[PDB]
């Protein structure tokens, strides 16, 4: 075998480096002559499709025939007695060695991005799971908002759970040969709950907005029934509006190439002549833009009536009704300006990728961490934003 | 509840003249958080709605002419009008805003002006009053400076004074005069037994008392 | 333009209720506080409560505290005031005062009077008062009119419906015998009377009266 008789090659040099009587030095490089030859006699993993008169082999060849006359004028040298110059033999043995050894044998910044998106990994996996703990195991927590927030944690975790493949994809993209089911599966569960949270965050400040705009809302937001639905409808829309996913992209490589060192996955060539690229990136950005303007104006009132400008003089009380919901919008409001704020950049980036596929380095990366920042982010401003959350946290834990 | 009491109650004072009113309360009107004395003077003409003239209590509202000029602090405050005017005949309040909400006593300001002798005019009972069986003289004395004076009723000569009915007046905002109603009611029999009735007035225009009488058998 | 409009004026017997409006227009009813103010002749101005149009909060005096219930409807943008067990002490001038978010401006209605009295409403009687046919002589000539035995306040009296202002002296009614008497006096040149006619017009709404008096020789 190559290795074994490298290895034995390596070994008996070392002996030779370390030998003091010349014999040893004759043995060693008897044995490295034979070790030498059987090695030269063995077809290397690399040239075995070429034929065997091919120029590849006889330059790999040649090379072993340097290397054993080499051995021999270092084996006569040994033979004298001169142990210094069979050593020095051997060094230059190893010079041409370890030549023809290389000779037939962005990074920082994945490190970076890496490591966060593992911290971000860790804290978002752990943070919304203790959400929806949280609201799990306490009555007084178990209002409305906090249902939403709940399935808003739970697609956070399932977008973490979709990161490694997108993160394997981030850096390993010229070969993809974990199949076309799992490309197409992951990005369409990333993306359903992309839907899933952005659906759920308006839902959420629609039934705010009607709470304090409207406090008929006693017979319309009815109980957690009402949420329960909402939640279900919001994920069916969320399944089916991301179902074209397992047209949209898929694994192709080029003609005349070897399909595992050019597979990919990415949108189809029928994806492509078929505007089902830019008609699903259009949905998406639908899905993201239109609800952004819904909570812009939404989040508007709500702010024009609770905090509405008061005379000074103003004598009569503040209702103890928008205590609370100022608490609530406050924190509402923050975790939507961060969910806007985060993924603003990745609808950006799908946008500019969607026209640029009809004839930098750091924007897409911002993207891809910003992407997951607002998922590991949620469950940290709630713990900063509501007291009544950290309590139940610590409550839990300590 | 904060008190508010004002000095003083009544005050004359010519055209052109300073005048200066003082409102005190019972409690600091001082918010130290918006650093601002909560205490607004009002100016209620006759017949009309109190209207804002200096909020903040040195501040003056847009509109109010720059004679007007609030001041003080803590529970002592002032308003001044540095050139008086017949427009400012009214009553001014003060308004407290620390607490609830508190007035004051109010200050009625009267503009000088020069004596005027009263015109008087004297009037018979009507035909249909007296058809009713009532009788009632009319005596008007109008546009007179000051408002002392005095009105006495002569019937055949004889002094009367049961049965009558006195009315005055504020002062007028176009001549800054006053004005009084007399009405001496009798009986129609009472009316039609007697013969001069006989409206003296007394003022400090002229020694003699300006009269007006009638008699009943002319005209 | 910022304008209220109260009530007309209410005679109540003692013992019963009222209820006092106050409509808001020309702003957003709902951004500026509803006051309450009475004004008596014996305590001057006294400050009853306050309310917030959008959350109907309200807040009350210690003496009108249960006496007097603040109410306001947003639809119509009315403000409204109850008064409960009446008596003669309640008689007075009602004013509902809108105060703006700018501390510098705040909106009053014209007052609506509440004048409590078993006493029922009397319609005026409504007297002439002409020269004696011998004082038309001076450089003016004067005329009267007489509104005695009515009740309860007030009545409106004006002169050629209103077209004679300047010159015109009206006075305060004095009550005798539950009966109110007033008088009015109108200087007009020489010339004018009477060869131009002159009339005066009493209106007492309490009865729903209007009594014109023209004014002639004698
Ligand atoms: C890095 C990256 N690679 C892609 C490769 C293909 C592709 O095709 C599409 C698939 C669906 C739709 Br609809 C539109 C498409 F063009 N998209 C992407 C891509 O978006 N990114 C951005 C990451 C950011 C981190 C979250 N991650 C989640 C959302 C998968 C996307």
């Amino acid at each position: 075998d190559l290795e074994d008789n490298w290895e034995t090659l390596n070994d008996n040099l070392k002996v030779i480096e370390k030998a003091d009587n010349a014999a040893q030095v004759k043995d060693a490089l008897t044995k490295m002559r034979a070790a030498a030859l059987d090695a030269q006699k063995a077809t290397p993993p690399k040239l075995e499709d070429k034929s065997p008169d091919s120029p590849e082999m006889k330059d790999f060849r040649h090379g072993f025939d340097i290397l054993v006359g080499q051995i021999d004028d270092a084996l006569k040298l040994a033979n004298e007695g001169k142990v210094k110059e069979a050593q020095a033999a051997a060094e230059q043995l190893k010079t041409t060695r370890n030549a023809y050894i290389q000779k037939y044998l962005p990074a920082p910044l994945l490190a970076g991005v890496t490591a966060t998106c593992v911290a971000l990994f860790v804290v978002g996996i752990a943070g919304n799971l203790l959400t929806m703990l949280v609201v799990s195991r306490f009555r007084e927590l178990r209002t409305t908002t906090n249902l939403y927030l709940s399935s808003m944690a739970f697609s956070d975790l399932l977008i973490f759970l979709c990161m490694p493949l997108d993160l394997v994809r981030l850096w390993q993209y010229r070969p993809w040969n974990f199949g076309d089911l799992l490309c197409k599966l992951f990005q369409f569960v990333s993306e359903s709950c992309t839907y899933a949270k952005v659906l759920t965050i308006t839902a959420l400040s629609v039934e705010r907005y009607f709470a304090i705009c409207f406090p008929l809302r006693a017979k319309v937001v009815v109980t957690k029934g009402r949420v329960k639905l909402v939640i279900f409808v919001i994920w069916a829309v969320a399944f089916c509006s991301a179902g074209p996913i397992f047209v949209l992209v898929g694994v192709e490589h080029e003609q005349g190439t070897d399909p595992w060192d050019t597979n990919e996955c990415r949108p189809t060539e029928f994806a492509v002549r078929s505007g089902l690229l830019t008609v699903m990136v259009w949905v998406s950005s639908i899905f993201f833009f239109l609800p952004v303007f819904c909570l812009t104006v939404l989040y508007s009132l709500i702010g024009r009536k609770l905090w509405r400008r008061r005379r000074g003089d103003a004598v009569v009380g503040a209702s103890l009704r928008d205590q609370n919901h100022k608490q609530t919008v406050k924190m509402l409001a923050v975790v939507v300006f961060a969910f806007i704020l985060c993924w603003l950049p990745f609808h950006v980036g799908r946008y500019l990728f969607s026209k640029s596929f009809e004839p930098s380095q750091y924007c897409n990366l911002v993207s891809f961490v910003l992407f997951y920042l607002s998922a590991a982010i949620n469950p940290i401003l709630y713990n900063i934003m509501s007291k009544k959350y950290r309590v139940a946290v610590f409550r839990l834990l300590g | 509840d904060i008190v508010m009491t004002q000095s003083p109650s009544s005050l004359a004072v010519s055209a052109g003249e300073k005048v200066t009113l003082s409102c005190k309360s019972s409690q600091s009107l001082f918010n130290s958080r918006t650093r601002k004395n909560y205490l607004a003077w009002y100016q209620q003409k006759p017949g009309l709605s109190p209207t804002l003239l200096i909020y903040w209590a040195s501040t003056r509202k847009s509109g109010v002419p720059d004679r007007f000029t609030g001041s003080g602090s803590g529970t002592d405050f002032t308003l001044t009008i540095t050139s008086v005017q017949a427009e400012d005949l009214a009553v001014y309040y003060c308004k407290q805003s620390y607490y609830l909400r508190t007035f004051g006593g109010g200050t009625k300001l009267e503009i000088k002006r020069a004596d005027a002798a009263p015109t008087v005019s004297i009037f018979p009972p009507s035909s249909e009053q007296l058809t009713s069986g009532g009788a009632s003289v009319v005596c008007f004395l109008n546009n007179f400076y000051p408002k002392d004076i005095n009105v006495k009723w002569k019937i055949d000569g004889s002094e009367r004074q049961n049965g009558v009915l006195n009315s005055w007046t504020d002062q007028d905002s176009k001549d800054s005069t006053y004005s009084m109603s007399s009405t001496l009611t009798l009986t129609k029999d009472e009316y039609e037994r007697h013969n001069s009735y006989t409206c003296e007035a007394t003022h400090k225009t002229s020694t003699s008392p300006i009269v007006k009488s009638f008699n009943r058998n002319e005209c | 333009e910022v304008q209220l409009q109260q009530s007309g004026a209410e005679l109540v017997r003692p013992g019963a209720s009222v209820k006092l409006s106050c409509k808001a227009s020309g702003y957003t009813f709902t951004d500026y506080e509803m006051h309450w103010v009475k004004q008596t002749p014996v305590h001057g101005l006294e400050w009853i409560g306050a309310i917030d149009p959008e959350t109907g909060g309200t807040v009350y005096n210690q003496k009108f505290k249960g006496k007097a219930t603040l109410t306001a409807d947003i639809s119509s943008t009315t403000a409204y005031m109850e008064l409960r067990s009446l008596t003669s002490e309640d008689s007075a001038v009602y004013f509902c005062i809108s105060e703006d978010i700018d501390e510098s401006k705040d909106y009053w209605g014209q007052g609506t009077t509440l004048t409590v009295s078993s006493a029922k409403t009397t319609a005026p009687s409504v007297y002439p008062l002409a020269p004696v046919c011998g004082d038309t002589s001076g450089s003016s000539v004067t005329l009267g009119c007489l509104v005695k035995g009515y009740f309860p306040e007030p009545v409106t009296l004006t002169w050629n419906s209103g077209s004679l202002s300047s010159g015109v002296h009206t006075f305060p009614a004095v009550l005798q015998s539950d009966l109110y008497t007033l008088s009015s006096s109108v200087t007009v040149t020489s010339s004018t009377w009477p060869s131009q006619s002159i009339t005066c017009n009493v209106a007492h709404p309490a009865s729903s009266t209007k009594v014109d008096k023209k004014i002639e020789p004698r």
